[PDB]
């Protein structure tokens, strides 16, 4: 089956489209594998280990340091609030 | 994340020690009984069993 020249050029660089295309369909796939240390290798790929399972890990305990100290500071303003309005109330 | 996790479970460490011994110093009668044990080693060392 002979084929025009410019034909043959379409095809030769159809072919190593196609092989770099899948080489960066491998790559993604890599970045995509949450395999990080299930399969033989030693760095992470984005997954739990980078997200929910990790940053959750973090923000169950985050709070225990930013959002307590408001809590507490609102519980104390609370209180207060609420000795403010029962004793006006009950002072009339 | 990985050094952010570990800061905050040192955290935790603490923080658990410090609820515990707040329990401990909660309790008056643990408090009384080590102030009298510094009297006694003030007047007696030795006795460590009384």
């Amino acid at each position: 089956h002979n084929l025009s020249p410019l034909q043959q050029e379409v095809l030769d660089k159809y072919k190593q489209l196609s092989l770099d295309l899948k080489a960066l369909d491998e790559t993604i796939k890599e970045l995509n594998y949450s395999q990080h240390r299930q399969q033989h290798s030693q760095q992470e790929t984005v997954s739990p280990d980078e997200i929910l399972q990790e940053m959750r890990d973090i923000e169950v305990k985050i709070g225990l340091v930013g959002t307590l100290l408001k809590g507490s500071v609102y519980s104390l303003i609370l209180q207060r609030k609420q000795e403010q309005e029962s004793l006006g109330s009950n002072s009339k | 994340c990985k050094s952010t996790n570990s800061i905050l479970d040192s955290w935790i460490n603490i923080h658990s020690q410090a609820g515990y011994i707040h329990k401990l110093m909660s309790d008056q009668t643990y408090l009384k009984l080590i102030n009298d044990r510094l009297h006694n080693e003030n007047v007696n060392t030795n006795d460590e069993d009384g």
